[PDB]
């Protein structure tokens, strides 16, 4: 799971 | 009619033919105020603002609001107001008249039970209650569904919370079986909802975890669904770490770790890692749960997040115990109890009506001055609510009357904005936001402070966060923006006291909104297309003003989401300033939350919205509003 | 462990391992009683009795009634039964000792909920409640729910009846909405059934009357249906005239035509009648309702059949009220108010027990001496269960205390009339038949009014038929078959009172018939084979006494529903004696329950069974009951 | 409807 992203 | 005192007549003598019983329309106090004072009231209404509405508007009243004799209007809307301010001022003839004119004229207005209800013989003003379960016990839970059913007789949402049902297979003394757990339960409570909205509070410790958020799934697994309710995670940050750190989470049924429920933050932790050890219950890795949770609300929107510890430990009701839910909506932050059902009591402040368009020119101002005068109106009519509603239930009547908690709202921000020609995402958006949560959390902390000189303090006032000055900013370890001195207010707090617990809910408007003609409340623009075919109105405007309005638009705005991105003959200023909600960054909207809630008493319902869905998104996404410290990180996903 | 004493300690000092709750099997009350007396009570079982059951019924024990450690059997059967005798009779050594021979030598049983809860912790011996609906509220309606929840932990059928909430599209006051009725209302009680059987009453006047009637039905009209309770009518006389004659019935809300319920026959009628004139309803054909009857009776065997009228005018209970359901099983006539739910407290005398031969030869006589002393000891035992007995609600605990019913039974008749070599339809099984009814009514009423002597008279007692001299038959206006003393007992009765408000009520004996190895209760039997294989034991042995049994005769009984009548090696008399029930005259199982009526305080468990049924035959077969002054005109129809 | 039959 990717906690850091483009929302 | 035209006549205020004879519509009342009318409403008041009603009789069900049907039956020959007198079906009154109004409460004897309020008629007997009508009459005493017919020729003030009567000749106060302005008739001329029933067209200061709009169609959808006016229908919108006309469908539902509007009291009907045989299912015939026998209300006006002035009519309707006229007798909202009487139901909340009672004698008090110039408070009346000012709520008259104030809401007529279109500053503010109160939540749809209040305007069904005020004045009528059961004045239900209320939106919303949250209930604790009583007790693990057949007992409990069915003295908890009787007053679920009663508090359903006049109606608003309830928000229950049920940490404290042991789970599948938990051990029943003198019998040979099992508890059946908590979907079982949740059907029993289904049943009576659809037979008399129901919102559901759990901790994502409880060992029924799994079946809980998949209450609202499609494909219907026989009677392991409960759709009609809705799931909301009452999320400790133990939970969020664990899920981030990709370590292991332990489920239990509240028999076998009992008082998880009843602690936050740190004691929590120390209480829920001693319980581990102790092999009480069943480890999983805390990202299948994760998993789970993003699926279910990927496909239902469903499950709600409202961070527990944030919740707790910034919320001026924390001398009362440890809060175990929130609302329906997800903005209310109130302390209950087997004896204590905490009430919702609503109103929102019409942002847009304070738009001054001040010497000459292009130039529009924000009256702040007047803002904060509308907002210390609204917080007292929510007081007289507090004393004048009829109570369904005695659990509700003593929470409310003990700790008289008040929620503040608004409405058409977006609106505000676009009319102000800012762009949701500007930097002037995100200082105007600010400066109005700001006057309103320093005008209905005033106004209550008034009140508390008045009346006296609450009765849990004394060991009170507020008490020893720390107001909600504080709790966020910030400084107020200071358009407003803070200090004298602070000082005077201290001294004096505040007549409510709590001030501040933005809420979701939902109808009260669609009948002033505003988006909303803190939200942005779904569609610049509406609904037949209404175009965003201020939008509307602007291609009228470059003359590109036509059929030849109309078409294209219906098929194309409403968007006007990718549209030619459009200048960019106009494209930044309609964005759809699906157009902004979602970090933005997380972003501008966070600056409101410093200022936010309760919390604020956050729907989120995502264009293109990924687990991945979604986790940053909750992650971003958890470490911003949220209390509400999401009320419903909206997607695709 | 072969030590009763024994078994008692690993029982009483049993802990759930998984947990480490210490689990108790048995009371400290019988626990105490058992180690004081232990060597008189180790010495008295005689175990070569577990060997005098069958493989079945044995079995039947084994898998449901005797105690179980870790899912082992602890208990034999003589312990199961000497629990059960301690567990009645507490301190009392001698009549624990004796109950325990009757019981062991198969005289007669108590109801399963004495056989599981006997001598344990939470001793809940009574088979049925019959509850009140409260009243017509939410509150009654939630109130009432609690109640059947908090019965049905401890569990045991409840009867409950809903004349007194109001149909659909009934005024509710303060809302613009209608009641829904009484479909969704049953919805919700048969969810909580569902959570934690259920018989639901209603007289036929009723206007959700034609949808309480399908509640059964198959062709699932989604959520009008509730498949899990039994719909019984409440039927007064003035229904049953107005279908015979062809004329109409009125269908009423109960507030719109208040009272219906509290009353009977006359004042009933007149009452009826007056708002019918009033045009308080809606008029139909009565033939319309009952056409729709007996469709849903063909179709699902429900609704039951229970004559109003015949039960108040002939209950002893009369001076309470009016009675207003029977139970589950249609055999407890018992009066029930809000505060009062009647409870059953059932035990079964094992008839073929008194058959002796006696003088050499084939002659085998019937001992009446014996059968009116065993029915003594019964009424005591039951009389010692009202006192001994959990209440699971205290409705329940002030009904059983105030008027202290009992409902002794039988089994084993059709068993009783083949060993004598009786057909079932013949003039010696008649006879036979009310001689039994008789000598168990009088040592009933005999042993309750030495009771009276001991300890008082039942609260209510005074003001009852009984104390006016008027005795069940005389209700039925017949003079006793005479083989006992009337005169003497009634007498005794005026002068001293009895213990009990009712006494005899021949339920179904359904799993304690399974033990004892007969046929259930006052049936005959419904295949001359049941089940693996097993063919009717007396049969089995005239079919070997004839050489003619072999497997050219298993198949045969197989496949031709257990009858024996179209067999040719087969004599006359024997065709005769084992009948299967299909082959005998409905009419002459009227007949016969008509007889031992006048000698039943209650009612009975009626089952009627149709081979070729159609819509005359029925109303036939009902109306014959009904003008025969039945009680219970039928429990379940069987059909095929 | 008939009241009088043989069942
Ligand atoms: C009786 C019953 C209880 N329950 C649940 C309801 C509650 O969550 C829980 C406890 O029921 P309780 O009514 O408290 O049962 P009890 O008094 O015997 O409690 P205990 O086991 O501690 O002695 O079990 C069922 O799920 N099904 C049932 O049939
Ligand atoms: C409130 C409510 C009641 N009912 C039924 C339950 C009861 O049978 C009946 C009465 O409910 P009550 O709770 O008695 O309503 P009330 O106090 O307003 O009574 P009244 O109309 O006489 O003033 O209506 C519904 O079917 N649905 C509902 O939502
Ligand atoms: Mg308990
Ligand atoms: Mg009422």
């Amino acid at each position: 799971f990717t906690f850091n992203e483009d929302f | 009619t035209k006549q205020f005192s004879k519509v009342v007549e009318d409403l008041y003598r009603y009789v069900n033919a049907a039956t020959g019983k007198p079906a009154p329309m109004i409460s004897d106090d309020v008629y007997n105020i009508v009459m005493e004072n017919k020729d003030k009231l009567n000749s106060a209404i302005v008739y001329d603002r029933d067209f200061q509405y709009s169609y959808f508007g006016f229908k919108t009243l006309e469908r539902s609001y509007l009291l009907r004799i045989n299912g015939q209007v026998a209300e006006r809307p002035q009519h309707l107001i006229m007798r909202v301010a009487l139901g909340i001022h009672g004698r008090d003839i110039e408070a009346a008249l000012e709520t008259y004119n104030l809401m007529s004229l279109k500053y503010f207005t109160h939540a749809s039970p209040t305007l069904f209800n005020a004045g009528t013989p059961k004045p239900q003003m209320s939106s919303c209650f949250l209930v604790a379960m009583k007790e693990d016990s057949i007992e409990g839970i069915y003295d908890t569904l009787k007053e679920c059913a009663l508090i359903s007789k006049t109606a608003g949402g309830i928000g229950l919370h049920i940490h404290n049902i042991r789970s599948t297979g938990s051990y029943i003394a003198g019998t040979n079986g099992t508890s059946n757990g908590l979907i079982p339960m949740i059907r029993v409570f289904n049943n009576t909802a659809r037979y008399v909205a129901f919102a559901l509070y759990l901790e994502p410790w409880h060992a029924d975890i799994f079946d809980f958020i998949d209450i609202r799934k499609n494909h219907g697994k026989e009677e392991i669904r409960a759709r009609d309710l809705f799931p909301a995670l009452w999320i400790p940050d133990l939970f969020m770490k664990r899920v981030e750190e990709n370590g292991t989470w332990t489920l239990f049924s509240p028999t076998s770790a009992p008082g998880l429920s009843d602690c936050y933050g740190d004691e929590f932790e120390a209480l829920y890692t001693r319980y581990e050890k102790e092999g009480r219950g069943k480890t999983i890795k805390a990202q299948k749960l994760w998993y789970s949770i993003l699926e279910a609300q990927t496909e239902t929107g469903t499950p709600f997040v409202v961070y527990k510890d944030a919740c707790n430990r910034k919320s001026n009701q924390k001398n009362l115990g440890v809060i175990k839910s929130s609302n329906l909506c997800c903005e209310i932050v109130e302390y209950s109890a087997p004896d204590e059902t905490a009430v919702c009591n609503l109103a929102s402040v019409a942002l847009p009506a304070f738009i001054e368009t001040s010497e000459d020119g292009k130039t529009s101002t924000y009256n702040f001055k007047k803002l904060h005068e509308i907002a210390k109106v609204v917080t007292r009519n929510l007081n007289r609510v507090i004393d004048r509603n009829y109570y369904p239930v005695e659990e509700a009547r003593k929470s409310n009357m003990r700790h008289r908690p008040i929620a503040l709202g608004v409405q058409g921000l977006a609106d505000t904005f676009m009319l102000l020609r800012l762009p949701f995402d500007s930097e002037e958006a995100r200082l105007l936001n600010i400066q109005i949560f700001e006057t309103i959390y320093h005008a209905s902390m005033e106004a209550s402070c008034e009140l508390a000189q008045k009346d006296g303090p609450y009765e849990t006032f004394q060991g009170s966060p507020a008490s020893q000055g720390i107001l909600q900013f504080d709790m966020w370890d910030q400084k107020p923006y200071g358009m407003w001195d803070w200090d004298t207010l602070r000082k005077d707090i201290m001294k004096h006291g505040v007549r409510n617990s709590l001030t501040m809910a933005p809420m979701p408007t939902a109808s009260t909104s669609q009948i002033l003609g505003y988006n909303e409340c803190f939200e942005p623009v779904t569609s610049n297309m509406y609904s037949f075919q209404v175009v965003n109105p201020y939008l509307l405007r602007d291609l009228v003003d470059l003359g590109i309005w036509d059929e030849g638009m109309k078409q294209y705005l219906i098929t194309q989401n409403g968007s006007i991105q990718g549209l030619p003959n459009v200048p960019q200023e106009l494209k930044d300033l309609y964005k759809t909600v699906w157009e902004i960054s979602q970090k933005t909207i997380i972003n501008m939350a966070a600056d409101r809630s410093v200022y936010i008493d309760q919390s604020h319902s956050l729907n989120l919205f995502l264009r293109a869905p990924t687990m991945g998104k979604l986790t940053s996404m909750h992650f971003y509003g958890w470490k911003k410290g949220l209390k509400t990180g999401m009320y419903y996903l909206r997607t695709q």
